[PDB]
């Protein structure tokens, strides 16, 4: 974070996929290097279009998950479902990933047999092995990069069903015990989202998702099978 | 400073042709280097990102190459619309630094000026003050020689030439040429020639008035 | 989808000094990278400074001292002041954003766009004046063939520039208007001549409308036959 270019030109960390590409002029790639000037006046549109938890219809029977694969869109929503995380191309990758185990961690490049690779991602066979499983047994909920041309994209989970389908139908993706009191996020916590209001902080929250720069950070407490977890969300409450 | 270097300064060639513009970094920058299109009467626009990139809606025609220090920009075949003064610049530096430029302008065949000279208005004869304008029409290529003569004595120091931009169509230039003499020396004289020599025209042509005659 | 707006053209006399605003705005920064370049006229590309989004400055060589790059994020708008201007500083100053819009290889490169629109400074001792609109009256001398070419003269006026329109406008093809040359009295001057159907003479009539904001002046000259 010193110096995100180091002294000879290249980016400080060379295990970090650095294919970006501004053709779209929206400028997400200046945030990269100055995101605190983050321009925050379109935040009150963008964020009007999530619904709150207390929005959603009751769930009820037994929890199932998420095949469904339906046109979702806005990632910067907690109540986004995501996809299973798998393997992605690093040519398609722009700047660090992290994956939450709820905790953050960064997945650096490797080749396709997971051996590391050094050089930001540039060569066309390099890849970032995300295949995630829910832990305790697995490794983390979930991830969030940016692609190429400067959209969040994130996947993990799946999500969970918690009875009906339709209109109203909240597939949680997080803890949802207000609607459903088995939704907790170890059964179907699928990223960053800790409860229908917080999201992990983690270095590159504000670049990810921007229009939370507006967040109470909070030290939170999660227990994932056992394993407790202190980690820090930034919560918005107020 | 880094000081970039282009070659050459200015450019005649015919449509498809192929133009080689150099441009050379005083000290290695990588490829740092940027290639601007600036069309007269507009800002630049960038055509050429990190020495070989092309620009968004730029044709493949162009296209950049090199690293460290030697540049080049190509533009395999040259098109009608393909004239401007090209730019590179160096984004090694905080301080960016560019080069001289290289106007580049289509060649065509040769063409012949038509010459007019007006002798000035009376509104103007007025004020004190005599313009003799002469006028060369759609002529390629640009050089042209104007010399004006009054009474037969060449005249020297007042006169000024003003060329127009090739145009759109036929690539052609126009030149006008005005002679400043005070109403006193104008109303002196008798014979205002205007000479032009051009290499369209197989001797040099001489438009002439005689002062007070329609 | 960043808008850059400078302010209007601006008239200096020697030795005093400038200062361009560059507004930037419809983006996804308060604050942008804001870099500064000139052309004389006719002449080259010449990079003055820029300003970080965090408001760090870096200069040229040759301006340094004698220019300064200020911010305001409020407004957004970035400022350029240039001092002890000189004749030659008569240039086109153009604001644009320099920020970071490709990285590869482990490298991220900076280019210039969008650009502003443009500031035309002019530094000269002349004081603001009109222009004197003469014809150009066809005759035998100006025909060559079936065509007839006439035109304006206009003359002594300060600063740049001028229109010139024929017919108010409904006169467009044929038309050569001739870039203003600087006369040694530190007035400007140029001609717009056009080429009309020589059976058109006497019948059609042929008015140039030369328009000079600074001096609020605006000429309609009819161009009509030297008749004898
Ligand atoms: C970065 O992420 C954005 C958003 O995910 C990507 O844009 C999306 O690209 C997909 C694949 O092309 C688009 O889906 C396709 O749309 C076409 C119609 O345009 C349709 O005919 C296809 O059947 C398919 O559904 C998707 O619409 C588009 N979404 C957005 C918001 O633009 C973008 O491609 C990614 N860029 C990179 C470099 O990966
Ligand atoms: C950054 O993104 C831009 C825009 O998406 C990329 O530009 C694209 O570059 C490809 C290179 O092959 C162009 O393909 C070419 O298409 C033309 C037809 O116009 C064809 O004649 C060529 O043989 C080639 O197939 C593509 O047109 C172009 N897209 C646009 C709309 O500009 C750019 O490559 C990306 N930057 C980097 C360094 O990856
Ligand atoms: C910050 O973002 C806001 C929201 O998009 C921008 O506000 C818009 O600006 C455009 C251009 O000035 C106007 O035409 C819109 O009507 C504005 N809309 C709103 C929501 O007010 C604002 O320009 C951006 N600011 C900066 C510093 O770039
Ligand atoms: C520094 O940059 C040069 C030029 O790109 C490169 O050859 C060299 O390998 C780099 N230094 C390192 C990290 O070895
Ligand atoms: C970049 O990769 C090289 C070679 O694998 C390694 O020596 C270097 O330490 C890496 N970058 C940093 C700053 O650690
Ligand atoms: C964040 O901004 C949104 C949209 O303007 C608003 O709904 C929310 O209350 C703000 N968060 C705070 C101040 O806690
Ligand atoms: C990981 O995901 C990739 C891409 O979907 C897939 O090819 C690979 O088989 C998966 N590996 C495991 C062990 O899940
Ligand atoms: C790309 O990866 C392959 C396989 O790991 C390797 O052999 C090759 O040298 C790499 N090339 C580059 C450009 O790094
Ligand atoms: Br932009
Ligand atoms: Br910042
Ligand atoms: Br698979
Ligand atoms: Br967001
Ligand atoms: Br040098
Ligand atoms: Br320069
Ligand atoms: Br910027």
């Amino acid at each position: 974070r010193v110096q995100l270019i180091n002294t000879n030109g290249s980016w400080h960390i060379n295990r970090t996929a650095l294919n970006c590409n501004d053709s779209l002029h929206t400028g997400f790639l200046a945030a990269l290097f100055y995101t605190h000037k983050f321009n925050a006046s379109g935040c009150p549109e963008r964020m009007a279009h999530c619904r709150p938890i207390d929005e959603f219809a009751q769930g009820w029977g037994p929890i199932t998950y998420a095949e469904g694969h339906g046109s979702d869109q806005r990632p910067y929503c907690w109540h986004y479902a995501p996809r299973q995380c798998g393997t992605i191309p690093a040519s398609q990758v722009c700047g660090p990933v992290y994956c939450f185990t709820p905790s953050p961690v960064v997945v650096g490049t490797t080749d396709r047999f997971g051996a590391p690779t050094y050089t930001w991602g540039e060569n066309e066979t390099d890849v970032l092995i995300l295949n995630n499983t829910r832990p305790p047994q697995g490794n983390w909920f979930g991830c969030t990069w940016m692609n190429s041309t400067g959209f969040t994209k994130t996947c993990g989970g799946p999500p969970c069903n918690i009875g009906g389908v339709g209109n109203n139908t909240l597939t949680c993706p997080t803890d949802c015990f207000r609607k459903h009191p088995e939704a907790t996020y170890t059964k179907c916590g699928s990223g960053p989202w800790l409860t229908p209001r917080c999201l992990v902080d983690y270095p590159y929250r504000l670049w990810h998702y921007p229009c939370t720069v507006n967040f109470t950070i909070f030290k939170v407490r999660m227990y994932v099978g056992g394993v407790e977890h202190r980690l820090n969300a930034a919560c918005n409450i107020g | 400073d880094i000081q970039m270097t282009q070659s050459p300064s200015s450019l005649s060639a015919s449509v498809g042709d192929r133009v080689t513009i150099t441009c050379r970094a005083g000290q290695n920058i990588n490829n740092y280097l940027n290639w601007y299109q600036q069309k007269p009467g507009k800002a630049p626009k960038v055509l050429i990102y990190a020495a070989s990139n092309l620009q968004s809606g730029v044709p493949s025609r162009f296209s950049g190459s090199g690293s460290g220090t030697d540049f080049t920009l190509t533009i395999s075949s040259l098109q009608p619309e393909d004239f401007a003064t090209y730019y590179c610049q160096q984004s090694h530096s905080t301080v960016r630094t560019f080069g001289q430029g290289t106007k580049v302008e289509i060649k065509r065949t040769v063409a012949a000026p038509s010459v007019f000279i007006f002798p000035p208005s009376d509104e103007q004869l007025k004020s004190g003050t005599a313009s003799v304008v002469c006028l060369l029409n759609n002529f390629y290529p640009r050089e042209a020689k104007v010399q004006w003569k009054v009474d037969n004595a060449l005249q020297s120091g007042n006169s000024q030439e003003s060329v127009t931009e090739q145009d759109s169509k036929d690539s052609t230039y126009s030149l006008s040429s005005t002679l400043t003499l005070s109403k006193a020396d104008y109303e002196k004289h008798k014979v205002y020639a205007c000479e032009v020599t051009h290499q369209g025209l197989s001797s040099p042509v001489t438009k002439s008035f005689n002062r007070g005659e329609c | 989808q960043v808008q850059l707006v400078q302010s209007g053209a601006e008239v200096k006399k020697p030795g005093s000094s400038v200062k361009v605003s560059c507004k930037a705005s419809g983006g996804t920064l308060n604050s942008y990278e804001i870099t500064w370049v000139r052309q004389a006229p006719g002449q080259g590309l010449e990079w003055m400074g820029g300003i970080t989004p965090i408001f760090e400055t870096t200069y040229a060589q040759k301006f340094q001292g004698r220019v300064t790059i200020t911010a305001d994020e409020s407004t957004s708008t970035t400022y350029m002041e240039l001092s002890s201007l000189r004749p030659e500083d008569t240039a086109v100053y153009y604001c644009a954003r320099d920020g970071v819009r490709y990285c590869g290889g482990g490298r991220c490169y900076n280019w210039f766009d969008p650009w502003g629109q443009g500031t035309l400074v002019t530094v000269s001792s002349a004081s603001t004046k009109g222009p004197s609109v003469f014809p150009l009256a066809p005759s035998s001398k100006s025909t060559s063939g079936g065509t007839a070419a006439l035109g304006c003269l206009v003359k002594d006026y300060f600063p740049e520039p001028v229109t010139v329109s024929w017919n108010s406008g409904a006169l467009t093809s044929g038309v050569h208007t001739f870039p203003a040359v600087l006369q040694s009295s530190g007035l400007y001057s140029l001609s717009s001549v056009v080429t009309v159907p020589s059976s058109s003479l006497g019948t059609q009539t042929y008015i140039c409308n030369v328009n000079h904001k600074p001096s609020n002046t605006k000429v309609d000259k009819r161009v009509e036959p030297k008749s004898c």
